[PDB]
RNA sequence: AUCGAGAGGA
């Protein structure tokens, strides 16, 4: 029961971290995110 | 390529009602990336019921409450009292296992092929076993666990 | 050149922030040359280390508690494993399982599962390295990894 | 150009990507007028740009100073 | 007393896949009064094993003669009567799993305990009557010495 | 087993039927589709535009 | 917009920690009185994440919505995570 | 430009024995014997004497700035 | 541009201490001496004399950067003992060693050179 | 010939252009670094405002 | 808990080299002994270079560079000097420094080797190592006809860890465990090997037995001299310049536990 | 100092 409920509690924690922050420049990330890996892939 | 992606999506933003907008104020996402998640914190993890089979779907998560002595070597004894002899608890117990097979048909919809890997926020198997070592969880006893506690 | 643009930084900006890159959810700095192909090396199974030696190298731990660990060998000679130093570079509490990329794919099925012949396996429990060879999967930068598991 | 210089996005906007001139004078010709609601044209105008940390505003707590 | 399992062991086989490693040699051998097998990591570096070896494995909870718990930090300038006296080669290791052949509804008749000195290897299985001191997550020592 | 067909048996597993594809060097999407024992709901193309 | 319903996140984001951070610090070092106690303490960015450790940073965050209304919230009642 | 004094390695002494190298190769030995008559015994020094060029005796053919 | 002077190896600059004994707070009966412009030539000496000492449970010492010039010498000691009389004590013997070592040296090159 | 102490700059307040008021261009003008439109990009992703305005404004030209 | 015992064995002892076997002591205490060979044995160098007058063909912070690497002999004065920094004197005197003349001029028609035989010192002890009373003299610069250099040079007391024109030495080879017994080296083929001049084993037998309960003693050194000291001068203020430093550190130990 | 061109570095 102990660990269990230190379970719920971790999960709802952690899951109210991975929630995005207002203000994130998702689409300056986004760029970013299928750019970089695109100087990698071969132009051939 | 990356200065005309850039200049796209340079000023869609995460709003404070959690939409993802651009600058004209329109809207792109209801909510980030469908699930208004951070990519930093999602990781990596397994459906467990998407694969297996209907037998074997059923025979590791239908809590089986008439097998006593499978019970008795899971649980304490006031708890498999409880399991064995109260219906309410075998009630919940069962649409439980009806909640999560619903929740295999939605599965099988949303990925028509079989992939379970899937990325989500909590890893729940390494929490649990991040559990079993701060407590000290023996697998070996029985647990005093109550499965309805599990469900509520 | 403010105290805002510099409170700015260091909470959004800061390295230790940035291990984990949004881009694909792992991290985007790992282990590196010398120190992977070292650890490599110090983590193999036949790593015994001294007394001595096992001083020298507690002299370059930050996050020690100043408690020398008992050796995984005390007769005929005070050894102590690399294994075991790594255990205490591990921070915290954490848990980890990856597998050496030496590791044979026929293992797992076989016996000798949970007591790998080749050293591969790499289990984490409790923030020890209770056994495996680590590499670029177990500290690189790939998802799962302790580096990952860590932050 | 085509697609991302065609959308309602603010004259300053588009000339920061692409045309500049031909976007500029458009707007001029048409009388158009930038709301200053991306972070181009606030980076331009030196101004906060709604990004990040700017993209809320702080006020003083005069009853909490006590 | 703080022995969790005492039993002489023969060595039946040294490396059966091959030498892994230069410095440590994996035994598989098997005792005679419980009929326990054991796989079991060596530094052959230091202590030399043989093929066909006899030896008297002790796995114990602590080195003190007299019940008393170990702190498990290293303490060279301990005066105390130490079991260690008694053997050869000494580990000192943890035990990360218990396995068995237990059913959903029979309990384990075998139990096979895995121990861990610092990345050696030790798997100890036979009779789960043997193996009744073994707790995982539990640290122990190995107590080994050769006899003729 | 991204272009087999992905079925789920009737014992509840996912099964990779192995079948016949047909890749083209050009795209009529259009007329493709309306073709007798052609799959319409699978059929797709890599050319966006159409 | 009623303040008795507000819609926005309860934790404070990571770019309010760090505007509050800043703002505080250089209110600190434009000698605004200290809200916590010191015990020496001289860099403003230590006061001000010691004020914010204890929930004590006289500020509100005014975070603006899309529609353009606007929620009001104290430093102390949002969740501090980091 | 000119014979070393130290060698680069060890810090023994190498200056005093360039012209003694190139007497001893006028002399019909072989540069590995030359180095072994001045005690050039580490492959360091041997390489000091062996890879050196002279490349101040081609400075010297230009004639100096006063007379 | 940027190179130091070659002798702040060696050297002390003014005010600043040739040792610094401090007590480490994490175990009981341990110091560290923070020695200023010597390097691994007197550290590993003294780690390896202190490791001599029965009653040192610890001695470990590091430069913490090669371009820095100071060494620190971590000491623990068992309860009844003193990192700072081990630290004595080990410098003693290896000034006892040495000067055996110089005196023996001297002997036998006298040997050498007569016979 | 790339040695570094011919590739080491620095500035803090130096001298500017005629035609825009921003930093000179060059170890040799004792100008400053480029803070070009990548860079822009990448701190709009940071969400470091006010670094981007002392860098874009308060750093180069206001 | 107390020192080591060392004997030593000296094998060789010639005016270019000593080779000699320390036993009974410990691998850092040898280690440190061959680092001070190396660093802290002080010796005379030109350290100041002031040149009147230099036609030749090299600059002259080339020929300045090329005077500090020439040795001095140091043998009894090393003791004596002090260091400009200890003089209480000005910029030099005869307490902390040496002073050297060079005057050359190439007027004949061959070319001139301008070498350590034209540094002309103050002092007859500290002199040129070459013009010592052959090896011939470390040549400095090569002139031409019309071509002079003059210049006027100060040697100073330094050691290796300032700079390496201050490093007795020309070579200090250092070796232990010649026969792999402790197997502190493991060698994936033995057999390729070559044996160290000090092996004791027989042709078929590539490495010792290993040994498990040994410890690094018996080591081997071979300290060759630059020309500055002799071998054995080396290798006795070597002992003496730890020693000291060690009595410095304990000095200033004593000061902070009893201002504690 | 400006402009251009060229040569390079990552
Ligand atoms: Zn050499
Ligand atoms: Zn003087």
């Amino acid at each position: 029961g102990e660990a269990f409920d230190w379970l719920l509690g971790e999960i709802e924690s952690k899951f109210n971290q991975a929630i995005a922050h207002p203000g994130e420049m998702v689409g300056a990330l986004a760029a970013q995110s299928l750019g970089e890996p695109a100087t990698q892939m071969t132009l051939n | 390529i990356q200065r005309r992606l850039i200049k796209s999506m340079e000023s869609v933003m995460v709003k404070y009602d959690a939409t993802v907008r651009n600058s004209i104020n329109q809207v792109v996402q209801l909510r980030y990336g469908e699930d208004g998640l951070a990519g930093e914190s999602v990781e990596f993890q397994n459906l467990a019921t998407l694969k297996p089979s209907n037998k074997a779907f059923e025979k590791k998560f239908r809590f089986d409450y008439t097998n006593e002595r499978a019970l008795r070597r899971t649980l304490q004894e006031d708890l498999v009292k409880d399991v064995l002899s109260n219906a309410h608890i075998q009630n919940e117990l069962e649409r439980e296992f009806e909640r999560m097979r619903e929740d295999r048909e939605v599965l099988r919809v949303i990925f028509p092929t079989g992939d379970s890997k899937v990325v989500l926020p909590c890893n729940l198997l390494r929490m649990i076993w991040n559990a079993q070592k701060i407590f000290h969880i023996n697998p070996r006893l029985p647990s005093d666990l109550h499965p309805i506690k599990v469900v509520e | 050149q403010s105290l805002e643009t510099r409170a700015e930084i260091q909470e959004l900006a800061m390295v230790p922030r940035m291990i984990v890159t949004p881009q694909s959810n792992r991290p985007v700095m790992g282990i590196v040359q010398d120190t992977l192909t070292a650890v490599r090396k110090f983590t193999k199974r036949d790593v015994f280390l001294e007394r001595g030696e096992v001083m020298n190298l507690l002299m370059f731990l930050s996050t020690w508690d100043g408690k020398v660990p008992q050796p995984a060998i005390l007769k005929p000679r005070p050894l102590w494993t690399g294994k075991q130093i790594f255990s205490l570079i591990i921070p915290g509490h954490i848990n980890c399982i990856r597998t050496h990329s030496t590791h044979p794919d026929d293992e797992d099925s076989g016996p000798y599962k949970h007591i790998s012949p080749g050293d591969t396996k790499v289990v984490v429990e409790n923030g020890e390295l209770i056994m495996g060879i680590l590499c670029k999967k177990s500290l690189g930068t790939s998802a799962g990894s302790l580096v990952h598991i860590s932050y | 150009r085509h697609g991302v210089n065609r959308q309602d996005t603010g004259p300053l906007m588009k000339c920061s990507f692409e045309e500049t001139v031909d976007v500029l004078m458009e707007a001029a010709a048409h009388g158009e007028s930038d709301p200053m609601k991306g972070v181009s044209e606030n980076i331009m105008l030196g101004q906060l740009a709604p990004a990040g940390t700017g993209c809320f505003d702080l006020l003083l707590d005069a009853e909490k100073c006590k | 007393a703080g022995i969790l399992f005492e039993d002489i062991f023969d060595v039946k086989d040294i490396d059966p896949e091959g030498k892994k490693f230069d410095r440590v040699s994996r035994l598989h051998c098997e005792s005679e009064s419980f009929k326990m097998d054991l796989i079991l990591d060596v530094n052959i570096q230091i202590y030399p094993v043989d093929l066909g070896d006899k030896f008297r494995l002790v796995i114990a909870s602590t080195l003190y003669e007299d019940g008393t718990l170990d702190d498990g930090e290293y303490n060279p300038t301990d005066d105390r009567p130490s079991r260690a006296d008694q053997f050869e080669y000494v580990m000192y290791g943890k035990v990360y799993r218990i396995e068995g052949d237990e059913t959903s509804t029979e309990a384990a008749t075998r139990l096979s305990a895995y121990v861990s000195y610092g990345g050696l290897l030790m798997r100890l299985q036979g009779d789960a009557n043997n193996l009744h001191g073994f707790e995982v997550d539990s640290r122990v020592y190995l107590l080994m010495k050769k006899l003729a | 087993d991204n272009k087999k067909k992905i079925i789920i048996t009737e014992d509840g597993e996912f099964k990779a039927l192995q079948e016949w594809i047909l890749e083209t060097d050009g795209v009529s999407l259009m007329r493709v589709l309306s073709e007798k024992d052609v799959d319409p709901v699978r059929t797709t193309s890599n050319d966006i535009v159409e | 917009q009623a303040n008795q319903k507000r819609i926005t996140t309860p934790y404070m984001t990571k770019y309010e920690r760090a505007r509050v951070l800043g703002t505080r610090a250089l209110q600190i070092a434009m000698c605004a009185p200290v809200m916590v106690e010191l015990e020496g303490e001289t860099d403003p960015l230590l006061i001000a994440m010691k004020e914010l450790k204890a929930r004590k940073i006289p500020i509100i965050i005014r975070r603006y919505l899309p529609d353009g209304s606007y929620e009001d919230w104290g430093v102390d009642e949002l969740i501090i995570s980091d | 430009m000119i014979i070393p004094v130290r060698c680069f390695t060890c810090g023994k002494i190498v200056g005093n024995k360039w012209e003694a190298y190139l007497g001893l190769l006028q002399a019909e030995y072989t540069e590995g014997d030359a180095l072994d008559a001045l005690g050039l015994k580490r492959y360091c020094c041997r390489r000091m004497l062996l890879a050196h060029v002279d490349l101040i005796e081609k400075l010297l053919n230009y004639a100096p700035l006063e007379k | 541009m940027n190179a130091p002077p070659a002798f702040e190896s060696f050297l002390l600059f003014e005010g600043e201490k040739k040792i610094t004994i401090n007590k480490d707070t994490k175990v009981p009966n341990a110091c560290l001496f923070t020695i200023n412009k010597e390097d691994h030539t007197l550290g590993n000496i003294i780690k390896s004399q202190l490791l001599k000492d029965p009653q040192v449970l610890f001695a470990g010492y590091k430069v913490p950067h090669p371009l820095e010039h100071k060494i620190i010498i971590r000491v623990q000691t068992t309860p009844d003992y003193s990192p700072q009389e081990a630290f004595t004590n080990a410098i003693t013997d290896l000034i006892s060693e040495l000067s055996l070592l110089e005196e023996r040296f001297r002997v036998a090159i006298k040997d050498k050179q007569e016979g | 010939k790339h040695m570094v102490d011919d590739k080491i700059h620095s500035r803090a307040r130096g001298p500017i252009q005629i035609l825009n008021r921003q930093p000179m261009e060059g170890r040799s003008r004792d100008g400053g670094l480029r803070f070009g439109e990548m860079e822009r990009d990448c701190q709009i992703a940071h969400g470091a405002a006010q670094f981007l305005r002392e860098r874009l404004f308060e750093a180069s030209d206001p | 808990p107390y020192a080591n015992q060392p004997t030593v064995r000296i094998t060789e002892l010639t005016d270019e080299n000593v080779k000699f076997i320390i036993e009974n002591t410990d691998l850092a205490v040898a280690n440190s002994i061959r680092r001070v060979f190396i660093a802290e044995v002080p010796i005379i160098a030109i350290d100041w270079v002031q040149i009147d007058a230099n036609s030749s063909v090299l600059h002259d912070e080339f020929i300045a560079h090329r005077l500090g690497l020439i040795p001095l002999t140091s043998d009894d004065i090393v003791d004596k000097l002090q260091y400009s920094r200890d003089c209480t004197c000005e910029e030099f005197c005869p307490e902390c420094s040496v002073e050297f003349t060079l005057d050359v001029r190439c007027n004949e028609d061959q070319t001139r080797h301008v070498t350590s035989r034209d540094l002309i010192s103050n002092s007859p002890r500290v002199i040129p190592v070459t013009s010592r009373n052959e090896q011939d003299d470390i040549l400095i610069v090569k002139l031409r006809k019309g071509q002079e250099l003059r210049l006027r040079a100060y040697a100073k007391k330094g050691f290796g860890k300032e700079h390496a024109k201050w490093n007795p030495t020309a070579g200090v080879a250092f070796e232990y465990d010649p026969d792999n017994a402790l197997r502190h080296t493991v060698y994936p083929k033995p057999e390729e090997w070559p044996k160290s001049e000090y092996s004791e084993l027989d042709e078929d037998e590539s490495q010792a037995p290993y040994d498990p309960n040994g410890k690094p003693e018996r080591f081997y050194y071979n300290v060759e001299s630059c020309g500055s000291l002799r071998p054995e001068t080396i290798v006795l203020s070597a002992l003496s310049g730890l020693k000291k430093k060690l009595s410095d550190l304990q000095t200033q130990l004593s000061h902070e536990i009893q201002s504690d």
